[PDB]
């Protein structure tokens, strides 16, 4: 079973910022891991349904990158719709799992 | 005990063909897979072929595919291997084995053979 | 676009409970449906999925040989049984589901659904 | 010896929905018991040479988008086109490999609507 | 490999123990069963082990039969003078899907 | 004597459907419970004999066959199935004795540009008969004039290759596939329970 | 990457004998039973007949045989169709093909085919 580590559990970022996520792998997946983002409450929303390739609706500001174990996700504009919880699903091998989350709150 | 003694070996040119006959005695004959298998003169062992208990389905080695044709008559318990397009290269003598084991399905892949009573080996030169 | 569920609750711990996701928007065989809870410790947990025919499900570690996931094509229908409850099964279920190009799966879970409660007291 | 009928002449269709062609032998083409015969889909775009969909009644040829489907019920043959695409326009036939000259289908002329 | 390897020979003083052995690959012996022939100069050859580790009803204990991962091999524990013959290892290949055989041991004591 | 399971299942690579492997066990104590309670496995099905028992049974001869498929075709490696493998591929008869097992091996067997080792023959002049096997690749003739080994309209290489990658779906993933039957012949039992 | 070309005359007057070649590209003649269609003006295909790759067996449409040979040049890698006597139903594009099943798929290999016009 492949473990997740996502290496902010939580970081705060004042509006007009850019944050960057961390999400690693044990073993090496090559380029197969989706974001999400969730809203307290409410179901969660498929952001970069690859390692970069960004989802059709979801505004320009995020970015994914990286491939193997070391993944990364950056928000280029921040705003009152940016925070929330996110999380990353592996999709290599069936047991997916998803991350330990990241909270990102206005600084 | 359990007796197999083969016959028709001789001599053939190269181009001849030859019809060898095992007589296979103090067992059920039906029910047992029988192999041919062959030594040349000093020269290690090699398989030759298998039939079935019905004798439906024969196979045989690459060296020898397309020539030879294995055959087994259950009402006369015997078996029989025709040999044609013969080489100099199957100089040899033909041992007529039999399968140590009893196999339920007599069409089915079965992959592990034991041969447990020989026969005494008719010696085929193929020369002039 | 409409993936809503039903039949969460309360229960005992040891009792059955069948929960439902109906589906509207899309041909339902087109897509493998998984099912992913979430309780209120924070953090996703992956259930279970099934193909677009039924013919192969998978389960994860810790809901295997309890949890029965199935579905009916005809009445665009995504069941899960859940069999001999526990304390640690309280939580948010979501149905989401992921697209089958001609093998491959991608845009995995694209959309998702209303999420049931699920509650396991005495 | 053995003719094809195809049933919709011209099928003008919209974007986004199913379209269903059909193609009827002369005589029965399946003698063994078998899934399959020899009955192809093919599609031509005008001023070009056919392009393989469906080669035997179900198998999909390689490099064909997913949305192509062909079964058969009896002498009956179905190609189906589950969402059409702006890519899907051209000429639809059926042609037969099991006889002696290779007998096609009329033809259906899928029209934007 | 689809080949057996063999020895050409082995020798053993009488009464001493002497090791015949036969390296297969994964798809002989590595994965198959192994069976070992015994044939006397000018006769048949005679079923002596089956199975890599068993002995017919008739065979004597003095002959032992092993295989371990790749090789396998024959033990003989005691050398009368009598049983100077040759050795043929046995094996089945999955991809000739066919009987294998070796090139046959000629056993000579001192 | 402990049977020899564990290069059966934990072998390096396996055959493909059509030309499967097999496997003859005998003269040995084989522990079937403790492969029940492995639970690594997504498929473990008894037909013709109840688990549980199988220590407590005795045998003359058992077989291990071993393959590798997709996920939706588990479901056809049953008695009375019908499909590309239980008539072209791998048939079992009506009067099965064993257990067939399964397993999810996308990690091993598919690779990133695909997997082209694992084959299926996909026509087949008729239905295979219960554990017969058929591993020959002669053209096929679909139509009315001979197909002297050359292809064409017509005329069709039977086989053809899965193409296992890691992110197909779950019903188009590698599952590997081991087949335990059991014998019961007029002969002394060799394989037998502990 | 299997490319095929067909060739021929132009223009034939309704008596004349028309001779086309399909010269083929990346792949061996004796692998494939080649085919030879053509299409009439504004129509659909039709079966004029094919030729074994390595062997010499032909087989042509019965309603147009007997004014037909289908023959080939291994060594030049070359294929060939005449008809005689093309009598004003004769005026269509020609193509060459052949259906390549394999370990990956089916890809049936047409031709891009060559004009014939009958009348003078």
């Amino acid at each position: 079973d492949i473990q997740m580590t996502q290496s902010p559990s939580s970081l705060s970022a004042p509006v007009g910022d850019t944050v960057t996520i961390t999400c690693r792998a044990s073993q090496g997946i090559n380029s197969y891991l989706n974001w999400f983002q969730q809203k307290p409450g409410k179901a969660p929303k498929l952001l970069i349904y690859d390692a970069s390739t960004l989802e059709s609706g979801v505004p320009s500001r995020f970015s994914g990158s990286g491939s193997g174990t070391d993944f990364t996700l950056t928000i280029s504009s921040l705003q009152p719709e940016d925070f929330a919880t996110y999380y990353c699903l592996q999709y290599n091998n069936y047991p997916f799992t998803f991350g330990p989350g990241t909270r990102l709150d206005i600084k | 005990e359990v007796q197999l003694v083969e016959s028709g070996g001789g001599l053939a040119k190269p181009g001849g063909s030859l019809r060898l006959s095992c007589a296979a005695s103090g067992f059920t004959f039906s029910s047992y897979w029988m192999n041919w298998v062959r030594q040349a003169p000093g020269k290690g062992l090699e398989w030759v072929s298998v039939i079935n208990s019905g004798g439906d389905n024969a196979y045989y080695a690459d060296s020898v595919k397309g020539r030879f044709t294995t055959s087994r008559d259950n009402s006369k318990s015997t078996l029989s291997l025709q040999m044609n397009s013969l080489r100099e290269e199957d100089t040899a003598v033909y041992y007529c084995a039999k399968d140590r084991n009893l196999y339920y399905y007599d069409s089915g892949y079965y992959t592990e053979f034991s041969f447990d009573y020989w026969g005494q080996g008719v010696l085929v030169t193929v020369s002039s | 676009v409409q993936l809503v569920e039903s039949g969460g609750g309360l229960v005992k711990p040891g009792g059955s409970l069948r929960l439902s996701c109906v589906a509207s928007g899309f041909t339902f065989s087109d897509y493998e449906m998984h099912w992913v809870r979430q309780a209120p410790g924070k953090g996703l947990e992956w259930v279970s999925v099934i193909s677009e025919s039924g013919g192969t499900t998978y389960y994860a570690d810790s809901v295997k040989g309890r949890f029965t996931i199935s579905r009916d094509n005809a009445k665009n229908s995504l069941f899960l049984q859940m069999n001999s409850l526990r304390a640690e099964d309280t939580a948010v279920y979501y149905c989401t589901r992921v697209v089958i190009v001609v093998f491959t799966a991608m845009r995995h879970f694209d959309y998702w659904g209303q999420g049931v409660l699920v509650t396991v007291s005495s | 010896d053995v003719v094809m009928t195809q049933t919709p002449l011209s099928l003008p269709v919209t974007p986004g929905e199913p379209a269903s062609i059909s193609c009827r032998s002369s005589q029965s083409l399946f003698d063994g018991g078998h899934p399959y015969t020899s009955l192809d889909w093919y599609l031509q775009k005008p001023g070009q040479s056919p392009q393989l969909l469906i080669y035997m009644v179900s198998n999909r040829a390689s490099g064909v988008p997913d949305r192509f489907s062909g079964s058969a019920s009896g002498t009956d043959f179905t190609l189906k086109i589950s969402r059409v695409e702006a890519e899907d326009v051209g000429v639809y036939f059926c042609m037969q490999s099991v006889e002696y000259p290779y007998s096609f289908g009329q033809g259906t002329t899928v029209d934007f609507k | 490999q689809s080949v057996l390897t063999q020895p050409p020979s082995v020798s053993g003083d009488p009464g001493q123990s002497v090791t015949i052995s036969c390296t297969g690959s994964s798809s002989n012996i590595g994965g198959y069963y192994v069976n070992w022939y015994q044939q006397f100069p000018g006769t048949a050859p005679k079923l002596l082990i089956y199975d890599d580790n068993n002995r017919p009803s008739g065979v004597s204990d003095r002959f032992s039969g092993s295989k371990s991962g790749t090789s396998a091999s024959l033990t003989i524990t005691g050398l009368q003078p009598g049983d100077e013959a040759d050795y043929h290892c046995s094996g089945w290949d999955s991809s000739l899907s066919a009987v294998l055989f070796g090139r046959g041991t000629r056993l000579t004591v001192l | 004597n402990l049977c020899p399971f564990g290069e059966v299942f934990n072998a390096t690579r396996f055959a493909s459907v059509y030309a499967w492997n097999r496997k003859r066990i005998s003269n040995c104590v084989a522990d079937y419970s403790v492969l029940y309670n492995s639970a690594s496995f997504s498929t473990f099905k008894c037909y013709g004999v109840s688990p549980t028992k199988l220590n407590d049974l005795c045998f003359t001869n058992v077989y291990a066959d071993s393959f590798v498929i997709r996920g939706d075709e588990v479901r056809q490696i049953a008695p009375g199935q019908t499909g590309k493998i239980a008539d072209y591929n791998y048939k079992l008869p009506d009067d099965f004795t064993g257990c067939v097992i399964a397993w999810n091996s996308n990690n091993l067997d598919s690779k990133v540009g695909g997997n082209y080792n694992y084959l299926y023959r996909l026509f087949r002049k008729s239905n295979l008969k219960p554990f017969e096997r058929d591993i020959s690749t002669e053209i096929y003739q679909a139509g009315s004039t001979p197909c002297n080994g050359v292809e064409g309209f017509n005329c069709y290489f039977p086989l053809q290759s899965y193409g296992f990658q890691p992110t197909n779906g779950v019903g188009y993933q590698p599952y590997r596939v081991v087949v335990l039957s059991f014998e019961l012949l007029h002969a002394p039992a060799t394989v037998c329970g502990p | 990457q299997v490319q095929l070309q067909e060739s021929g005359p132009g223009l034939v007057k309704p008596s004349e004998t028309l001779s086309l070649s399909c010269a083929v590209s990346g792949a061996s003649i004796s692998s494939y039973w080649w085919n030879w269609f053509r299409q009439s003006p504004g129509k659909g295909l039709e079966w004029i007949g094919k030729i074994n790759g390595n062997s010499g067996i032909t087989y042509y449409n019965p309603s147009l045989k007997s004014r037909l040979t289908i023959s080939k040049d291994a060594s030049k890698k070359q294929l060939s169709l005449t008809l005689t006597s093309v009598t004003a139903a004769d005026t269509a594009v020609y193509f060459c093909a052949t259906r390549d099943g394999n370990i990956v798929g089916v890809a049936d290999y047409w031709g891009q085919g060559v004009l014939v016009t009958v009348s003078s």
